[PDB]
């Protein structure tokens, strides 16, 4: 393979279980890793 | 304990500041309001055998049902330490009523109680009952003075919202 | 504390 | 293992410095009372075992428990380390106001009770209530005129209750 | 205060009051323009939580100038920021380049997690990041795992949560936790466990083998004690400290075992006296009668009273009891 | 974190051998008694709310110097965290039972709650009177002796497992004693 | 702002709690001290311009070396902006008067200023001689009220300590 | 965080002026009006669960279509959800009224509040019509006028705080619009 | 953390008893003499700069060993780092004089600094000085007998909080000690 395993890259959108969050928070998290190709 | 003092140093030293002009300007207050809350305090003090007999009764004259067999208050032994119940949370009302904040309701019977109340059976509302029927038998000039009133209610109604 | 596996196999024999 | 006196030497010499004239009326005044504090010691010390059954006495007729099979105070064994357990406390806290400081009861009694009685699932809270009761019948057997010259001793009975109270929250 | 009742409570008098209190919790996205000491009460408490107490000089504070600044509009509290710091210098001097790995690892547990290593596996699969990608995949590691997002908001500050249930450790690590959190007023500099180039659990933590906790600042606080070997395959050397095991046939013959470690032994007040012996003193040799302070005892149970008076009049002090 | 099957591994992997023939009986008597296992585990798991309560409530109601006014079941805190540390030990004794093997229980349950209640000055010896409280509710409700209810079973004979979850209990009792 | 309102507010926020007893027994004290403070602060914003002369005037008696070339006082320029930051500070004393707590004080003077008087070569304890006579030349009753000085004169060994 | 003081000093900072005279009579009266506004704060504070839960329940029952199967407040999470959701904008709105400034209110709970509800999925609208029961049920209960609970007060005026929480709410309420 | 009011509640919980008649002559006296307390504390908060240089100063000048070269007070790290632990123990013996009770004292500053010091190998003697120095200002700021500068404050007699600012100094350094 690639290695012993091939666990999901913490750069990858929804990583982050948004649900029980404050808002400071829950938006910080639904949008962490997709906040850069709209710039695009 | 959450009170007036105990807030304001908690501040400075999360802050890692002197205590201010605005942390003393907090204890004038207490100054102030110590006069009808330990009056208050004292008159629960006095006479607190005969408000736990007067509440207790109003729980199971609302709530008869709980003296039928299967309940939570079928024999001697369940009536007793509802009594003895009734007479902690009127403890630490006189307690809070005496460090000014609601320090001892917050961590002697309110915090963990809900889990207790629903592992063990016992209803809410008729623990809640008895703190309503206790602040409804509050005269204004008779019981205690004015000030020393509102700040009774204002201990049972947050006990009463806490339980409910 | 407790073979279980053994404890079957001696019950068995 | 210190007494009141010196204490204050002990201080003086960690300053390197010799003892001035306040520190000596200080000390002499202490001297002037002197028989007033044993005739405290020596009424503690003539009822010592009446005061220790009598506490343990209102301990178990209150607190009913403690000999109620399985308590802590059951059988036999448990029951004598218990009564004397007391006797200790008051020994210490007897040999504290002969001394005028806290250093022999904080040395040998006190220092690592509160961990001993974790380990054996002893309640400490019960043990200070003994120790309370205790403190009640030593004050009131402390001032008493029982054929002593009439005086004040209060500032002696605050000391006697005071180590009282130091060995009770001491231990739990 | 010390005890457990005359309080109703254990855990703040364990030396965790200052740590049951704050929060710390950053409710806003960015800085408002206008207004610096919200944050500043946030900065600097993260300082003491990050580097667990250590003093940052101003000359120091003024090396980080940017990452606080990138912190006020556009980082996270939690992550990003003490993601951040934890590749400066200030931090890597007095955690990493001082130390061994695997101490550098449980300090970054202690610091990031709030928590300490569990067992063996806690180590290996952290040194495994270091040896494969170097420094900064290993300190990313503790951010970018399941755990931190899952304990932690990411707009508040770590918080200490070793001694607490629902964090799934083991029992030991309980005890670990106050090997390494005594108090409010230590930093690690300040243990004794670590002088900020040993490792606090090294035995212990490998081999999850619990020690016993001794409250700070109570009577017998002081105790310290090594670690040596006591067999002739290690080369170890016996008579250091006593085993916690009660192995034998004394185990119950004076009924129930314990162990009990006793802190301060000096030469004044041995005898039955209250005082010194006058003379020469010592011994022909030269040794003291106690060569080492710090010494610990394997007892009975009838047997501990009297070991309780010959502690007490010889000048010791009571350090822990613990039942084997 | 082994079970029965794991066990036999890691004592043969101290031989260095291939394990066939001689070992195997336990673990086709394993296999061939594992209905009777999920059986049990199940009749304890759907009645464990009850088993926690009435455990504490009958270690109080045998010993009320932990309700009394300084006692370690006092306020609604310290009842609710008893009550969580009872079945806490109820879970992971489930946990050793359906495994077939008490080596979870020592690794996430039992390794350093002797000095932890130490710590908190928890009484080491009434949580063995409510253990050995749960002991016995566990046996009946194993056995269908329960007096309280009755549930559905096959006919059978089942007592080793009651002397293995009998067998777990004492030492989950031991390791704070 | 630290002040008596936001301290309690922002520990209920923390805390994530309603306003309890304690919070509005520490408003009831700000009631209290409000009587002196701001008469404090209406007296020294009556006669400002009197003071921040006075003050000025101190710090050059005191340090006559920074009229000398190669200082930071040597011409009209620096002497006009020695005087504007005077006032600058006299004008916080002022708004930590009316808000109750340091606030205006920590935020708008005290925060960076370090930085600055090191960077620009301004020495700091001419900056905190004029505050020190400023608060010598406070009589009990010519000036203000007995309390009014205490409270003005907490607000100066504040920034005093600040600044030192 | 601004309170009713600080927003004169916000305010004359900006004028480089100092404070004191003109801008007094504001502050003079919110201190000779300040044991109303704590009653008021207190009435608020005794009846908070009551007003949440009422404000929820009336929100469910002028639109069912709430706990309908695929509804917003549909299955007990939702549900606790909503209960907290609601009673969160009472405790800023409490904190708002004490303080006498509306400025910890836009900081702490609607900066951002709008597109949260969006991204969630949540009808911004029903939220709304809860937001109003909440401001109905406070202006009663600060001018004495609940019919369910009368409570015990000195006799005057205090319509200001009313109106003051009144614009409060719709500015809760608009914020999410 | 419990202050003057607290106390007598913790002392009377172990009672079960209710607070009233007796124990209620400390807490009006408490109440009564609560102004001087707030003039002491203001006293020794507006002179801590002075206090903590001073007594550091004083400590190396009895003590010149301190800063010589291999001292523990020797470079500039080590001399910064003994001003902050000046300042901080100054820092929580005020906050103990306004709670009017040691237990702050004990839990934040003192439970573990005896070996603490022991382990960076700070000086316990040096430390006892200048805590007695520190001792020495703050019973002559309360008691307005301080020669450098005098304060404003009513006439009367406060020697009570002089002895309680001495009793807990001398605490602070029988636990370093
Ligand atoms: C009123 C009695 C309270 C009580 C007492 C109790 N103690 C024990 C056991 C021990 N107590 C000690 C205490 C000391 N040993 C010392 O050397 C000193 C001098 C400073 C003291 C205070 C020790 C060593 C033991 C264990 C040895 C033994 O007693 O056999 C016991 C029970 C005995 C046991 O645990 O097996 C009791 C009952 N406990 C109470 O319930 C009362 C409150
Ligand atoms: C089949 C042999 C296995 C083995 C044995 C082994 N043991 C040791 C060393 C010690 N063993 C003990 C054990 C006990 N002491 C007791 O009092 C009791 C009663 C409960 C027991 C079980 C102790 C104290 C020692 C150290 C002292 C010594 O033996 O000199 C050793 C090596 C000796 C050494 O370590 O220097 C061996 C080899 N080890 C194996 O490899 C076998 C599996
Ligand atoms: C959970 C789901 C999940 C995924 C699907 C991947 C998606 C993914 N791929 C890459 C990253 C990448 N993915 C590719 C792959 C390709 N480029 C090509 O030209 C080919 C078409 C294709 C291989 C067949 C490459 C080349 C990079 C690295 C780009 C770079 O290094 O600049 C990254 C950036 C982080 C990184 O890997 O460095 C992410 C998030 N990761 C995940 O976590
Ligand atoms: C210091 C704070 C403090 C408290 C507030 C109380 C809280 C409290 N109450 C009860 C316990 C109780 N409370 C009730 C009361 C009632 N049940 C009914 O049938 C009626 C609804 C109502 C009568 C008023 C009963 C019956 C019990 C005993 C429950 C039981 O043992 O089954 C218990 C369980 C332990 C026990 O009392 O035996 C606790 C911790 N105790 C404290 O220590
Ligand atoms: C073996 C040890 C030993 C002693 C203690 C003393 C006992 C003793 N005490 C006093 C003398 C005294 N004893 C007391 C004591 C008391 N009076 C009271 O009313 C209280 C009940 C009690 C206080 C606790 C007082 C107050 C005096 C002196 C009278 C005075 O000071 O006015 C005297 C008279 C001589 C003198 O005054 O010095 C003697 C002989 N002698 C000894 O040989
Ligand atoms: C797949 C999931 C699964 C379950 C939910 C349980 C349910 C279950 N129990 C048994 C079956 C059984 N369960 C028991 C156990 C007992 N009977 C008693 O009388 C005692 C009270 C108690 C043991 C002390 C016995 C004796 C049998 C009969 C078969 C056997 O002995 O294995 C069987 C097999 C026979 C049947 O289908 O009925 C099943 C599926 N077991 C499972 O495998
Ligand atoms: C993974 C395994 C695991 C456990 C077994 C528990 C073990 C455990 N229990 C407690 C904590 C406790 N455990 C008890 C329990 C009891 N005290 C008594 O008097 C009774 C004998 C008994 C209930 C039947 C109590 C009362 C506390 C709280 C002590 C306190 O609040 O001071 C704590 C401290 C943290 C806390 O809960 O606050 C821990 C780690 N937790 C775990 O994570
Ligand atoms: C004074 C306090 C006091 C109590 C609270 C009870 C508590 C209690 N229950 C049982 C004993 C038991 N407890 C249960 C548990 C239950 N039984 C049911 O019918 C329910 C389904 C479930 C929750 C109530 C079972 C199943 C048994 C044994 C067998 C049986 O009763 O059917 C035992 C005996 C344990 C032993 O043998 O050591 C005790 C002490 N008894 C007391 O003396
Ligand atoms: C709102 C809060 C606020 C303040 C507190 C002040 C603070 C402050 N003071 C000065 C600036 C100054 N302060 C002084 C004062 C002195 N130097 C001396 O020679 C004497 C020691 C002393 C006279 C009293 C001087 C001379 C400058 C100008 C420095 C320079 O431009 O070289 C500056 C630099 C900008 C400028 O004023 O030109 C600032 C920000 N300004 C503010 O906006
Ligand atoms: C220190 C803590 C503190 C409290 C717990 C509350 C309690 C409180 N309320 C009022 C006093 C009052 N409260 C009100 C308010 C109202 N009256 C009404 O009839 C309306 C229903 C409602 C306003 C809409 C009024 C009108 C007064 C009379 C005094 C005034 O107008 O300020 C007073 C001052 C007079 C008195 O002592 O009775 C106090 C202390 N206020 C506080 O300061
Ligand atoms: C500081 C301020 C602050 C708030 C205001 C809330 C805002 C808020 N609410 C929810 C989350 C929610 N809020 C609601 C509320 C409602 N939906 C409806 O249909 C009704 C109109 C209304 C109840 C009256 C519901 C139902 C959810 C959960 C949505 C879901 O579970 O998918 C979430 C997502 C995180 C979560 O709770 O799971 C956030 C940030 N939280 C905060 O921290
Ligand atoms: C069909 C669903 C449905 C409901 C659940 C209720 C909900 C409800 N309550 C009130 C209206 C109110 N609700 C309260 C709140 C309370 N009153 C009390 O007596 C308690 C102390 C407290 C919790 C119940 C108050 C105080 C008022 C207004 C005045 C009053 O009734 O005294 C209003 C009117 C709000 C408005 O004017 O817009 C509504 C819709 N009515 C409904 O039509
Ligand atoms: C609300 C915030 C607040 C403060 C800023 C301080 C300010 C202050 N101090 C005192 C008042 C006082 N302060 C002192 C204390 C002393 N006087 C001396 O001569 C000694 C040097 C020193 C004690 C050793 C005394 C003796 C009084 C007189 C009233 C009293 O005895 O309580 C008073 C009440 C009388 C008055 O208004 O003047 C006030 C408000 N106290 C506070 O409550
Ligand atoms: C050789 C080194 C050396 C020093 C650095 C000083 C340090 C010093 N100052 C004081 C003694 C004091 N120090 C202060 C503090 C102050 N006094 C003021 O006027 C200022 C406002 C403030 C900071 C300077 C006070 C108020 C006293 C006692 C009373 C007084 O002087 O008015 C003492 C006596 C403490 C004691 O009694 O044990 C010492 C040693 N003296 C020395 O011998």
């Amino acid at each position: 393979l690639t290695g012993y395993d091939s666990k999901s890259s913490p750069n990858f959108p929804n990583r982050a279980a948004t649900r029980e969050r404050r808002t400071v928070s829950f938006n910080a998290r639904v949008a962490r890793n997709k906040s850069q190709a709209k710039k695009i | 304990m959450k009170s007036v003092i105990t807030t304001v140093v908690s501040a400075a030293d999360a802050a890692g500041r002197f205590p201010s002009n605005s942390d003393l300007e907090s204890i004038q207050g207490n100054i102030q309001r110590s006069a009808a809350r330990l009056e208050a305090a004292e008159k629960l003090a006095g006479n607190h055998e005969a408000v736990v007999k007067e509440a207790g009764d109003a729980c199971f004259a609302k709530y008869a049902y709980l003296k039928n067999p299967g309940e939570a208050g079928e024999n001697q032994e369940k009536i007793n330490k509802c009594y003895r119940d009734v007479d902690h949370y009127m403890r630490l009302v006189n307690y809070c009523l005496v460090v000014g904040g609601t320090g001892p309701l917050d961590e002697w019977g309110i915090a963990g109680a809900r889990e207790v109340y629903r592992t063990l059976n016992l209803p809410t509302s008729a623990y809640v009952a008895s703190i309503a029927y206790t602040r409804d038998r509050l005269c204004v000039p008779r019981d205690m003075s004015a000030q020393a009133g509102v700040e009774f209610s204002a201990y049972l109604d947050y006990l009463i919202n806490a339980l409910s | 504390v407790v073979l279980p596996v053994a404890r079957a196999g001696l019950a068995a024999t | 293992m210190l007494d009141a006196f010196a204490k204050v030497v002990a201080q003086a010499d960690a300053r390197g410095e010799f003892l001035s004239n306040t520190q000596i009326d200080a000390l002499s005044k202490m001297v002037k009372e002197g028989n007033q504090r044993l005739d405290i010691v020596n009424k503690v010390t003539s009822n010592a075992s009446a005061i220790v059954t009598n506490s343990a006495r209102a301990l178990f007729a209150e607190q009913p428990q403690l000999i109620q099979p399985g308590g802590n105070a059951y059988t036999s064994r448990r029951m004598a380390a218990c009564l004397r357990d007391m006797e200790i406390v008051l020994r210490y806290v007897s040999y504290a106001m002969i001394a005028g400081d806290s250093s022999v009861l904080d040395d040998r009694c006190l220092n690592g009770l509160r961990e001993t009685y974790q380990a054996l699932g002893t309640p400490g809270s019960s043990v200070a209530v003994a120790i309370q009761k205790m403190k009640d019948a030593s004050v009131a057997l402390a001032n008493d005129t029982t054929g002593t010259p009439i005086g004040d001793c209060s500032s002696l009975v605050a000391e006697l209750a005071g180590y009282f109270d130091r060995a009770a929250v001491s231990v739990v | 205060r010390l005890g457990t009742v005359s309080g109703n409570s254990s855990l703040d008098k364990l030396g965790l009051d200052k740590f049951l209190s704050e929060s710390n919790r950053a409710y806003t996205p960015r800085a408002q323009p206008g207004f610096s000491s919200e944050y500043e009460q946030i900065i600097s408490a993260t300082y003491k939580q990050l580097f667990g107490n250590a003093y940052i000089m101003d000359s120091e504070r003024a090396e980080m100038a940017k990452q606080e600044s990138m912190f006020r509009d556009g980082q996270l509290t939690l992550k990003d920021f003490c993601r951040a710091l934890a590749k400066t210098e200030q931090y890597k001097k007095r955690f990493f380049d001082s130390r061994p790995l695997y101490g550098a690892i449980e300090l970054n547990f202690k610091n990031i997690l709030g928590r300490t290593p569990d067992g063996l596996e806690h180590y290996r699969a952290k040194s495994a990041v270091y040896d494969t990608k170097g420094y900064e995949a290993f300190v990313d590691a503790f951010f970018d795992d399941g755990e931190y997002d899952e304990v932690y908001d990411d707009y508040t500050v770590p918080f200490y949560r070793g001694y607490k249930t629902e964090a799934n450790l083991s029992m030991a690590a309980f005890t670990h936790f106050f090997r390494m959190v005594r108090g409010s007023s230590t930093s690690d500099k300040a243990n004794p466990n670590s002088m900020q180039k040993d490792i606090p659990l090294n035995y212990y933590g490998i081999t999850k083998t619990p020690l016993a906790v001794i409250a700070p600042g109570a009577a017998g606080t002081a105790y310290t004690e090594s670690f040596s070997g006591t067999g002739s395959w290690q080369s170890g050397r016996a008579g250091l400290n006593a085993a916690r095991v009660a192995l034998g046939v004394p185990a119950t013959a004076n009924g129930k075992s314990f162990r009990v470690e006793v802190t301060g032994y000096t030469q004044p007040g041995f005898g039955i006296t209250a005082g010194t012996a006058v003379g020469k003193l010592y011994k022909a040799n030269k040794l003291s009668r106690y060569p080492r302070s710090n010494k610990s005892y394997v007892v009975g149970f009838d047997e501990l009273t009297p070991l309780y008076q010959r502690i007490t009049k010889n000048g010791g002090t009571i350090a822990s009891i613990t039942p084997l | 974190m082994l079970d029965a099957f794991s066990r036999v591994v890691v004592n043969s992997d101290a031989k260095a051998a291939y394990v066939g023939g001689s070992d195997l009986q336990a673990l086709k008597s394993f296999i061939a008694d594992g209905n009777k296992r999920l059986d049990a585990v199940n009749s304890i798991v759907s009645n464990a709310s009850c088993m926690v309560s009435d455990a504490v409530s009958g270690m109080i109601c045998e010993n009320p110097g932990l309700i009394s006014p300084g006692g370690n079941c006092y306020t609604n805190r310290r009842m609710a965290a008893c009550l969580r540390d009872g079945e806490i030990i109820l879970r992971y004794v489930s946990y050793a039972l359906l495994a077939g093997d008490a080596s979870v229980l020592e690794d996430r349950c039992l390794n350093g709650l002797k000095e932890t209640y130490i710590a908190l000055g928890v009484p080491t010896n009434s949580s063995i009177r409510a253990v050995s409280i749960m002991k016995a509710q566990a046996v009946a409700f194993i056995t269908n002796t329960a007096t309280e209810r009755k549930m559905s079973f096959a006919a059978g004979d089942c007592t080793s497992l009651a002397s293995e979850v009998a067998s777990y209990f004492d030492r989950v009792g031991a390791a704070i004693s």
